[PDB]
């Protein structure tokens, strides 16, 4: 998995080497960093049952028909309410673990990889999850370098979802 | 590979669950005592080469026949494999050490190396003997109270044990 | 691989003999057969998608486990790899229906699943329901008596069946 | 094998494809021609042993030594008419494969590849066969689609014996 | 690989001591009887096509089975195949009597061809026979007095018949 | 392991093919040089205690600090002056085992390859073992092309450890 400190010892170790010095400078680096990035991930995961619930009404609100559609992909059934409940879920979840790792590294590989394939496959639309993204940024209740920490890994989700 | 964060992130994802605040303040408590990481694996590698070179002037003095000729250390290409996989060994330890994690060390370097040297007939428990007079020579250099500001690394010095001890106990 | 002409030839030549009476008659009705063949092969092509995409809503709707975090789909990328593991084995069988022989299936595909399923605990059992269910799935639209000329095709879709449940097999 | 069947399989194949329509348009294009080439190897089946015996002769005929030389690569001896007769038999049941398979794939597979090597190592002389080959392409008693079928497949086989 | 100078020196080396009066003349006398080698080496080698077809020839009129259709040599490209086969291990002899070590031929030849045969279902023990016949038929030709310097060359052709035994026994 | 014989196998096997002539002349060159490096290698084994013995006093000599000084890579120490006598004992059967094999392959091998780490990681200085090869140079006490094949061998050895 991809932070800051294993594409260091990945650099070094493809080069066959001692890490260097710019590379311990790198993981200071990253260090410094974690502070801010943990109490944002902490904070989003000690009221994260208010922002996901916040988070699927507002997506709902914004998509009305996913209340009503005949469809399994549809959140028109209290099944599909759940389903999409749970993915809610799991995208808040990736990024507070991007904010612990320090990178987007455990969104790229729980989330990200065959995120376009299953979009598909399942006729998931990403607005649905865009709104959503949106939605938590907005309302994460984030000020200083957490927020800017927290709102990064919520732009990088909604890249991949464009 | 991981670090010691992102295991913690794999663990928790397989679970389904977020960050218990047990985890989050482990990983606080790695980061607030990161500069002491930082220091360990600097100076460790800093020695790799006289780490290396006097751990395996140990092990020979300890054990002549690996160097009685017919020994797995006879003849100067097997004495340098030797020694380079001294270096081999104690380079993934720090790169364990700077991860806080073994994974790299156990994934790159440990998978299948007892297996290795007995395809070879490389005395694995000699090899792991090398590998302890190395830990042994490092966690004193790491552990100098010299040219560093006193504070107490000692729970640092036992993961880096650890890794060590871990690498000894993969190939005896 | 081989064909249902190739195959009848394999087993001839190594007999040393000719094609029996028998032999040309029954590659004949193959061939006399054989715009429906055709007409099967090309609908289940066509509808590969919806196939693969129908029977893995049935399989985690009927196999839930495998989608709770920790299941062997959970993750999007795991989720990924099933259904193009679905879209494989969908894709052989066509190239096995089209040949009239299950060696494309068997040589290309279904040699040695069992085993890399295994490695990956990927439940077996669960790949060979996902199966079983794009077998109903496909017989039923290659099937179909819609924007086609009628005529019986149920011997067509007894060796269609045949294929899926051989792959079913290789890994259950 | 190779297969007009199996070559277009083949070629979605290796691209990781579905079939193409061009695919089944060949394979029908495949099968239309079954038809003729069929019957063209069923003939060549039933009146295979008077073509073989009548080719064996016409190649003693044209090269009488093959009847006296010490030589175990000659028909001299009774053992190697056997042989002869053999081989004979072995060329005419391919050119009967390929027209079931619609192309030359089992003659290729069976009796070209080595052919060379074969021929040279046991003193067995390309015309011999050649002149088999001419003998059976003319009585083999066919017409229309059939003979040219089954002729194709006899001059492909003249060729890789020159 | 090794010749047999090498191998003196390599099993001298790995008891660390210097070559014994025997070892030396052992040396000597295999270079004082050179001209034997070459000799053996050039007539088997300018043979070699000769002695594969008639040991081939030999092999299939006492073992039918393998050209009868099925056969292990039916079809023109399992025959090459088996020419090939038979070529190919005379041709690591003539590099064993070059060097007078069986090494080249061991290593590079020998080794898991037993297992090789047996996956392909070629019959080892026949294989061994078409070794059997071209060791016959290549010691005849090595060994044939005319053309040549008379002198003895039993030794020689001893340690010749070696090599084939060697071959036939990898693979029966 | 690298000789004459076996460069010229190799050669062949590479190729596919049996040896060739010029590949056979090769080997005859070389049983006719064997006869003369054979008797080096004999002669340098037969006074070789002398030629070791008499090569590490000339080491001593030349660099005096090696009697004397804290240092388990000296050979102040009389566990040290084993290792320098063992060390030497080492070099000098090396060149006899290349005069055997007709090549440097044996000192390649069993000595080369790693030489420069070994020198490195243990602080013996090539100095030393440069010293002790002139000596035995010297003092061989062979005249002809037993010399001439002697000296070759050490002088290679010589290169190495600059
Ligand atoms: C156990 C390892 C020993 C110990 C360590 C120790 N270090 C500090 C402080 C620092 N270590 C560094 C080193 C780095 N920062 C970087 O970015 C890099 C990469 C080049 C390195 C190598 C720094 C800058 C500091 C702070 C400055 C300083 O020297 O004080 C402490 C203080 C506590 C802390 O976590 O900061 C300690 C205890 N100290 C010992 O006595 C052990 C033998
Ligand atoms: C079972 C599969 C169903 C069935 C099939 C069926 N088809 C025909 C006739 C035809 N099928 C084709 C299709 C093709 N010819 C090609 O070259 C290609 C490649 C692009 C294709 C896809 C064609 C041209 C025909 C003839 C024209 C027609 O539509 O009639 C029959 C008639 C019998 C026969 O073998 O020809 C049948 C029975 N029919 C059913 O009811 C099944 C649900
Ligand atoms: C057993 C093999 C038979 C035998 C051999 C034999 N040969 C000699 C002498 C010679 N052989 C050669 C051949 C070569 N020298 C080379 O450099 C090369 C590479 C192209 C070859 C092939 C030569 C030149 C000689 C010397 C000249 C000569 O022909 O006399 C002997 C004599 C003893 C010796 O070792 O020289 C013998 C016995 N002789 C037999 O009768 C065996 C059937
Ligand atoms: C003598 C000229 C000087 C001397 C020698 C010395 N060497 C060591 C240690 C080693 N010598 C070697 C050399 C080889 N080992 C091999 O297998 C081969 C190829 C066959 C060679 C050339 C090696 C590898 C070592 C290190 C391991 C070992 O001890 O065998 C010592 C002791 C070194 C130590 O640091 O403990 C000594 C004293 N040293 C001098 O000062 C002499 C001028
Ligand atoms: C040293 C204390 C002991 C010893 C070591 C020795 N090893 C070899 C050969 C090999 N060692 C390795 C190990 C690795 N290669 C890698 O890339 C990694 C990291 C993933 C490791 C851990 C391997 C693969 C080999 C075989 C390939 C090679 O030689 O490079 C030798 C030489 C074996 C030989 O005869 O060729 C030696 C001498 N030997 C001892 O006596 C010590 C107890
Ligand atoms: C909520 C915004 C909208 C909603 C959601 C919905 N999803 C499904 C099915 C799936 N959701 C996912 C997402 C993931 N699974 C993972 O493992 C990961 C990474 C950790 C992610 C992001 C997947 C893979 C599926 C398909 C398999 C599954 O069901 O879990 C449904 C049911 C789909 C069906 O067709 O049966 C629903 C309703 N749908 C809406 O309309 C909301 C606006
Ligand atoms: C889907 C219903 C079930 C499932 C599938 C799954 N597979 C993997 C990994 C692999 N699947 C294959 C299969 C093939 N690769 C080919 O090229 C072919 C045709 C010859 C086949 C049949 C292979 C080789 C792998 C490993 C390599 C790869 O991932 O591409 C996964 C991911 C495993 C992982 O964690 O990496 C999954 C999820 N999984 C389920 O839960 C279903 C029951
Ligand atoms: C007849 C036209 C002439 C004749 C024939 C002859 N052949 C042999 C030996 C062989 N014939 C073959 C041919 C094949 N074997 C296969 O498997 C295939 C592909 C299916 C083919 C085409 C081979 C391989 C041999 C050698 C092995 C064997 O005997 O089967 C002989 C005896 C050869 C000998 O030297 O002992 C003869 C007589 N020879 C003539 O002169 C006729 C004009
Ligand atoms: C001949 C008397 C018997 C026999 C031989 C036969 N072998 C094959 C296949 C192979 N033979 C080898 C052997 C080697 N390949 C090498 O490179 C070397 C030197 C290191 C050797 C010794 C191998 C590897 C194969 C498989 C790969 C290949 O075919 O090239 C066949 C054909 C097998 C097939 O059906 O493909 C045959 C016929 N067969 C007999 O009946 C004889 C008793």
């Amino acid at each position: 998995m991809k932070t800051p400190i294993t594409e260091a010892i990945a650099a070094a170790d493809t080069q066959g080497r001692f890490l260097s010095n710019t590379e311990l400078q790198a993981v200071d680096g990253r260090f410094k960093r974690a502070v801010a990035s943990m109490e944002a991930a902490r904070a989003l995961t000690n009221n994260a049952q208010s922002l996901i619930d916040g988070a699927a009404q507002a997506v709902y609100q914004k998509f009305p028909y996913t209340t009503t559609m005949q469809g399994s992909q549809y959140a028109s059934t209290p099944e599909g309410k759940a389903k999409c409940a749970r993915d809610i879920g799991y995208y808040l979840r990736m990024i507070t673990y991007c904010l612990v790792a320090g990178g987007t590294g455990p969104m790229d590989e729980y989330l990200i990889a065959g995120l376009s394939e299953i979009n598909s496959t399942f006729d998931l639309s990403p607005s649905w999850y865009i709104e959503a993204l949106k939605y938590i940024k907005a309302n994460h209740g984030l000020t200083g370098q957490a927020a800017v920490e927290a709102n990064a890994y919520i732009d990088y989700a909604i890249n991949a979802l464009s | 590979m991981l670090d010691a964060f992102a295991k913690v992130v794999a663990q928790a994802d397989a679970r389904g669950e977020f960050l218990t605040n047990a985890q989050f303040d482990a990983l606080s408590n790695l980061v607030k005592e990161g500069n002491k990481r930082l220091d360990a694996v600097n100076r460790i590698t800093s020695n790799a080469s006289t780490i290396v070179a006097n751990a395996a002037r140990a092990l020979f003095a300890e054990q002549p026949q690996l160097i009685q000729p017919g020994g797995n250390a006879y003849t100067n290409r097997r004495m340098a494999a030797c020694l380079r996989d001294m270096e081999i060994i104690l380079r993934y330890v720090t790169y364990a050490i700077l991860a806080g994690d073994s994974s790299v060390l156990d994934d790159r370097c440990l998978n299948g190396l007892r297996e290795t040297y007995q395809a070879l007939g490389t005395p694995g428990s000699s090899v792991a003997v090398a590998i302890q007079k190395m830990k042994d020579a490092a966690i004193a250099i790491a552990n100098d109270p010299n040219g560093i500001t006193p504070g107490d690394c000692s729970a640092l010095m036992s993961e880096i044990a650890g890794y060590f001890d871990r690498a000894a106990a993969a190939v005896a």
